[PDB]
């Protein structure tokens, strides 16, 4: 699995000038093991259709 | 029937006891006798200087005892033996103690606690060892020399004409075996000659102390009128209950004691929770179960809903376990001993602890469970010997898919991320690079330093190791990269870790951290421990903010044990809450790196990600995290501490070669021989043959420590937040489980301790014992170790923090030492101190203690404290001068002062000390004084003190002499980093500006900024403050010698300053029948003094009333990081009272940015200031810590309801004024509500005669205007107050 580019939330101008996501606080999560093995349901879900 | 002269004829008794032929008077203020010492003169002599008559001065002095020295007549110190005039008794306590002792063959080096080990005449390698052991673990300290509470227990126990326990062995001991050792006055601790057995003090220490609650328990029996004590509908007598513990747990005290004080917690805890009838208080508060909004109706008795719970087999092994745990106990004891005594009224009682009720209402029922929870008061500060072992990794649990270790990391990590972001939005931010160097001082105050420093004063070296010294000598090497990438993990860098007592546990260890270490974890854990100082948050489980629910920090910040925790009666009184307490072992212990540390760290890394575009002299945040925490630097590292050492014989040491006897660098003790390795230690230790110790000296033995330790910076955060994933597990699979039986109302972590407030919807036993078995099974697999004997969960019983409440009241615990001390403790401010002593007293007696026993020890006290403490001066024609002179003919002599004991009860000021006698927390004022002389009803009582007054000489006090005499060579070498830019400015320029620097600032101007805080910081060293002690002696002198008996009573002040005399400027009437409803209060254990004003004044309601001037300024003063410790209130207005109010606000931000008060703080305050001098009157109020004791803050005084309710005043008043005047108010009422007075409003009058007005207006107009010093401050007359005054009382 690839992670989106950490860019795209935030940019930098100067030392101390950045800008702030909307979702930051959800971005800021990590999963813990029965949610990864609900990502991976819902990704099995996901290639085979019906 | 006054206590004042029992109390004098009880004390006058002790002290000729004490000192045979004393010529000790009660109408006099003070007595001074001599005493000779002959050890000067024997090292005099070996430099052959001649002396008249030696051993004769000892002879002629002991025997004929009538010599006189310039008049005052010599006495020497009673005799060992007939302090108990020689009586005795035969107890079987004393058979049991000599049947407890030891001989050396005996020896386990390595015991925790020592055993009663005999001492033989003659000497042995072996014995030099126990002494030196028993040398520091045996000390007693204290304030007070042992014999004289002997004395004291011996008058008083012929006084009341009972004969304690403790006095019986103690006499049977002296009438045979003499002294058992010796001690001195000047010095406690110089405790030496131990005669018979090596626990002999602590025999001494538990014997007071068991005779002490033995007379407390009777007086405070007598106070109540009850025939004996009640459990259930049985009789019980507490002094027996009393003996038998002592008679058991002589054979080895501290051990015994240490084991034994659980099961009685455990039974004041359980006891008559399963009653079929209970009896409650009703207690009503805010929805959440944290409100602090109490308020008592009245009592009630219900029906027991959860009766039929109690045959379940939890209860039935909790009770199981400490059965077995008493049994065990008792047949240790009477196998070490040779006797076969037991406990037979503690384990009958405790054989139905369930349906017996507990009667709250009843005092022959609270009087007992106060009792039991106090009674292990006897062994105090429990010193005790510690080893060094390592981590023993193969123990850790690995995480497999059986448990849940992963999870706990997992969730810990989720929580270290969501507080850092709720600190963030709290605008507590990580130190910033520019603040890098000036931060440093911010650490915890559980850190500790790690290389201690070397200062050249001026001539002396030394050694230092508070932080101050140590950062403004080396602070710049902290940060080099020389020191950075090192790691303590071989001989050639380590750590050593220091150790301190508790007072009644074992001794706890500490661990000494290099500071960069320290400095690195603060950068970023310093906004955590900012942050979660604040209080009030919502504990509901369903609330997002996980602030509220750390109680770390929440705790004394209201000052009262009662107010701040009456969530506790609250919750007991609910019969709708079930409480659960889990009580983990070895908690520090079981924080792996496998399920704690991991985490944690990545918690912390992932937590700085948007802070990745700082840098700090060219090292990056995830860099100064591994030098903050790592390998070598905080986890895997090396530790030393007490040597280990082993049991071998004499000559095997003989067969040796010298490859085994190469002594390394480590120390070794007294009495053990040196050896090389742990290995060949292990090739030649033997069991049986005792004959010598030896001890491994090249570092083999070192302690590797991958475990989490409790020196570092962010230690309580930690912990309280590993236990909020532990609950928050705990939850989820007792939710998963048991669907819907068990919903969680609140839930509350502090340290260790976690608490549960829950409703329960089943009564059936098969799903409680079901969800028990769950949570334990839970707690288990998560890797701690939950104990099934201290676990709690109960309906009607709280506990929180050693804070007890059985069904909506108070059961106190008292655990206050009063003979013995954790360390060794120098008195340097007498006066000050004694107050600390009553302020505790003040607690003691508030928690359930006799009040007239609380008299008759700080009347002890007062008295002893400052004698023998005088040397080098000696007094003669009533005039006092140096020592002798060079003739050296009567260099031998010393001279001791006592004080009468009723200057106990004369106000400061007047040399004396503030109690009331009519009751402890009402504090003596000269305006006080006068107003108990003119009550009638007091006049017996206050008969006495009246001619003991004028007669009391000054008291010892080192703190204000205050000089320059401790020139320091040492530098200031990192004052280019913490000199401000407004320090620094000033320093650069060719001293044409210097002679412009003229503000009146004192010490703290540019060019002498430097000097004064080091200057400073050695007076916080105790090991500096030293070198200046010598000199103070002329000063007493010149003190004693310019002192006039003469009473000022000045009810003015200083025209800056206001106190509460100020109230004795109008006359003071009582009108108006106030309503004579007596209040609810849940603490239902006091003193009739203090009952009667709890009665008579309801508990507080309510926020006290608004903070003074001065505290708005300390407020403010306590946002500056580098100068809190250095500036108070006091130091502001010094300063300001020489620079003037008149200024504008650019000026005064100058001036406080020229004294180190950084822009900000300076603007605020200037801002502050301006604001105050322009608008009100701004004096600063002075009082005498009046309503500032524990049992003051829980009562309804000081407030806005009291003022309203108690007080008419006239309007004319100022703020400050009518402050001055309700302290005052409060004083009064709450003296008229202790003698019984009826209840009645109190007004302040001003007559309609002319001349007093004029007086009245004259005195206001000088107090608010500081006459000429209006020329030195410019201050315009044109403020609102003074411009006002002109015409307000015309």
């Amino acid at each position: 699995y690839i992670a989106p580019n950490p860019r795209i939330s935030s940019i930098t101008l100067t030392q101390r000038i950045t800008t702030t996501g909307p979702f930051a606080i959800l971005t800021g999560s990590t999963p813990t093991a029965q949610q990864l093995n609900d990502v991976r349901k819902i990704y099995l879900a996901l290639m085979f259709p019906g | 029937v006054a206590i004042t002269v029992q109390g004098a004829q009880l004390i006058k008794r002790v002290v000729e006891r004490f000192y045979p032929g004393i010529a000790f008077n009660i109408n006099e203020g003070a007595c001074y006798i001599y005493k000779f010492s002959d050890h000067i003169r024997r090292i005099r002599m070996k430099h052959g200087t001649k002396y008249r008559r030696q051993a004769e001065e000892i002879i002629r002095n002991i025997s004929l005892r009538k010599e006189r020295l310039y008049g005052i007549p010599v006495l020497d110190e009673v005799e060992w033996k007939y302090v108990f005039d020689g009586q005795t008794f035969q107890s079987y306590a004393f058979e049991v103690y000599v049947n407890s002792i030891l001989p050396w063959s005996e020896l386990d080096p390595e015991e925790e606690f020592l055993r009663n080990y005999r001492v033989s005449r003659e000497m042995t390698e072996v014995e030099k060892f126990i002494e030196f052991r028993a040398k520091n673990e045996m000390q007693i300290y204290g304030d007070i020399p042992i014999k004289v509470w002997c004395c004291f227990i011996n008058e008083l126990s012929a006084e009341l004409k009972h004969v304690p326990l403790g006095m019986q062995v103690m006499a049977d001991f002296v009438n045979r075996f003499d002294s058992p050792f010796h001690q001195g006055n000047r010095d406690l601790s110089n405790l030496e000659d131990f005669q018979v057995a090596y626990t002999t003090p602590l025999l001494f220490e538990m014997c007071c102390m068991e005779s002490i609650l033995e007379f407390n328990i009777k007086m405070r029996m007598r106070e109540e009128e009850i025939s004996a004590l009640e459990f259930g509908d049985m009789k019980v007598d507490p002094v027996g209950l009393l003996r038998e513990f002592f008679i058991l747990c002589l054979p080895h005290p501290k051990k015994i004691n240490n084991v034994l004080r659980a099961p009685y917690s455990w039974f004041v805890k359980m006891w008559g929770v399963g009653a079929d009838p209970i009896v409650v208080l009703q207690s009503t508060a805010g929805d959440d179960r944290n409100s602090k909004d109490v308020f008592y109706d009245k009592f009630r008795t219900e029906p027991n809903r959860y009766k039929a719970l109690f045959r379940s087999s939890f209860y039935n092994e909790s009770r199981r376990m400490n059965e077995e745990k008493i049994l065990e106990a008792v047949k240790y004891s009477q196998k070490l001993g040779s006797h076969d005594r037991r406990l037979p009224l503690f384990e009958k009682m405790l054989k139905t602890v369930y349906t017996t009720p507990f009667y709250p209402h009843k005092s022959s029922n609270m009087i007992l469970a106060s009792f039991l929870l106090s009674i292990q008061t006897i062994t105090g500060y429990g010193r005790a010997w510690v080893k060094n072992v390592s981590t023993e990794f193969d123990k850790q649990l690995k995480p497999n898919p059986s448990n849940l270790v992963q999870d706990v990391s997992d969730l810990t990590r989720e929580f270290f991320k969501q507080a850092y972001v709720e600190a963030k939005e709290r605008r507590e931010e990580i130190v910033k690079p520019e603040d890098l160097y000036t931060s440093m001082l911010r650490l915890a105050r559980n850190t500790s330093s790690g290389f201690s420093t070397e200062i050249y004063v001026k001539l002396i070296k030394i050694n230092s190791r508070i932080k101050a010294l140590v950062i403004f000598t080396k602070g710049h090497t902290v940060f080099t990269d020389e020191e950075l990438h090192k790691k303590y993990n071989s001989v050639e860098l380590y750590q050593t870790k220091g150790s301190r007592d508790v007072p009644i546990k074992a001794t706890r260890t500490i661990y000494s951290i290099n500071l960069s270490v320290l400095v690195p974890q603060l950068i970023v854990t310093l906004p955590l421990n900012e942050y979660f100082s604040r209080v009030g948050g919502i504990t509901s489980p369903d609330y997002k903010k996980i602030g509220g629910k750390v109680i770390v920090g929440d705790l004394e910040a209201t000052g009262s044990r009662v107010m701040d925790a009456a969530d506790c009666f609250r919750n007991s009184a609910d019969r709708d809450i079930f409480t659960i307490a889990i009580d983990y072992s070895e908690y520090d212990t079981h924080l792996t790196r496998h399920n704690f540390r991991t985490g944690m760290l990545q918690g912390i890394r992932e937590a700085m990600a948007p802070y990745r575009d700082l840098r700090y002299e060219g090292y990056t945040l995830e860099q100064i995290i591994d030098f903050g925490y790592g390998e070598g630097r905080v986890a895997n590292t090396l530790w030393n501490g007490k040597r280990r050492l082993f049991k071998t014989t004499f000559d095997a040491y003989i067969r040796l070669d010298e490859s085994e006897r190469d002594k390394g660098s480590f120390k070794v003790p007294k009495g053990v021989l040196p050896v090389s390795s742990v290995d060949v230690a292990n090739r030649i230790a033997v069991d049986k043959g005792f004959d010598t110790l030896i001890a491994a000296t090249d570092g083999s033995d070192l302690a590797l420590i991958d475990t989490h330790l409790s020196g570092e910076n962010s230690t309580l955060i930690a912990n309280s937040m590993h236990n909020m994933a532990i609950g928050t597990l705990m939850q989820r699979e007792v939710g998963r489980e048991q669907p819907g039986v068990l919903t969680f109302l609140s839930e509350q972590y502090v340290g260790d301790d976690t608490l549960f407030y829950t409703k329960l919807h089943t009564t059936d036993t098969k799903v409680f014992d079901k969800v028990a078995a769950s949570i334990f099974d839970t707690v288990a697999k998560c890797g701690h170790e939950a104990s099934p004997s201290k676990t709690m969960m109960t309906p009607y019983s709280v506990e929180k923090t050693q804070t007890h409440a059985k069904q909506g009241c108070y059961v106190p615990q008292d655990r206050m030492m009063i003979i013995s001390s954790e360390r060794r403790k120098d008195i340097e401010d007498v006066q000050g101190y004694v107050r600390s002593q009553v302020q505790t007293m003040i607690t003691k007696v508030s928690r359930g203690f006799c009040h007239d026993l609380a008299q008759l020890i700080l009347m002890l006290k007062t008295t002893f404290i400052g004698a023998w403490k005088m040397k080098r001066t000696i007094k003669e024609d009533a005039m006092y001068r140096d020592r002798k002179f060079d003739s050296n003919d009567e260099d031998g002599f010393t001279l001791i002062q006592i004080r009468n004991p009723l200057a106990l009860y004369v106000p400061i000021g007047w040399n004396g000390y503030g109690a009331h006698p009519a009751a402890l927390n009402i504090v003596m004022t000269e305006e006080m004084y006068v107003d108990s002389i003119m009550i009638s009803k007091l006049d017996e009582i206050m008969a006495p003190i009246r001619r003991i007054v004028h007669d009391i000489p000054p008291c010892w006090n080192e703190t204000q002499g205050d000089k320059r005499g401790l020139i320091s060579a040492t530098k200031m070498s990192f004052f280019s980093k913490m000199a401000r830019p407004a320090v620094q400015a000033a320093l650069s320029d060719p001293q044409i500006i210097n002679l412009v620097e003229e503000l009146p600032l004192g010490e703290f101007s540019p060019g002498r900024i430097s000097r004064t805080m080091m200057h400073s910081a050695l007076l916080k060293e105790s090991s500096a403050r030293t070198l200046l002690s010598s000199g103070y002696e002329l000063e007493y002198q010149k003190a004693l010698n310019s002192w006039i008996t003469q009473v000022s009573m000045r009810l003015g002040e200083e025209s800056g300053v206001i106190s509460t005399s100020y109230a004795k400027l109008f006359d003071v009437y009582f009108e108006g029948e106030l309503d004579g409803a007596p209040h609810m209060f849940p603490d239902q254990n006091l003193s009739p003094q203090f009952y009667i004003q709890k009665m008579m004044i309801g508990p507080r309601v309510s926020s006290r009333v608004r903070n003074s001037y001065v505290d708005r300024i300390d407020v403010i003063l306590r946002k500056d990081v580098v100068m809190r410790g250095f500036i108070t209130a006091n130091t502001i207005l010094n300063v300001i009272e020489k620079l003037g109010t008149n200024h504008s606000v650019g000026d005064l931000v100058t001036v406080f940015t020229l004294m180190n008060i950084e822009t900000r703080v300076a603007e605020e305050l200037a801002e502050y200031m301006t604001s105050e001098k322009i608008r009100f009157d701004a004096l600063k109020l002075l009082k005498k810590g009046i309503a500032g004791d524990e049992f003051t803050m829980s009562l309804n005084v000081a407030t806005q309801d009291f003022i309203d309710t108690y007080l008419a005043y006239p309007y004319q008043l100022t703020k400050t004024e009518v402050d001055a005047i309700s302290l005052y108010c409060t004083q009064m009422i709450m003296l008229r509500a202790a003698l019984g007075l009826p209840k009645k409003k109190m007004k302040i009058v001003v007559t309609d005669d002319a001349k007093k007005r004029y007086k009245i207006r004259l005195q206001r107009f000088r107090t608010h205007v500081p006459k000429i010093k209006v020329l030195k401050k410019l201050i315009d007359p044109n403020r609102m107050t003074v411009r006002n005054l002109e015409n307000q009382f015309v």
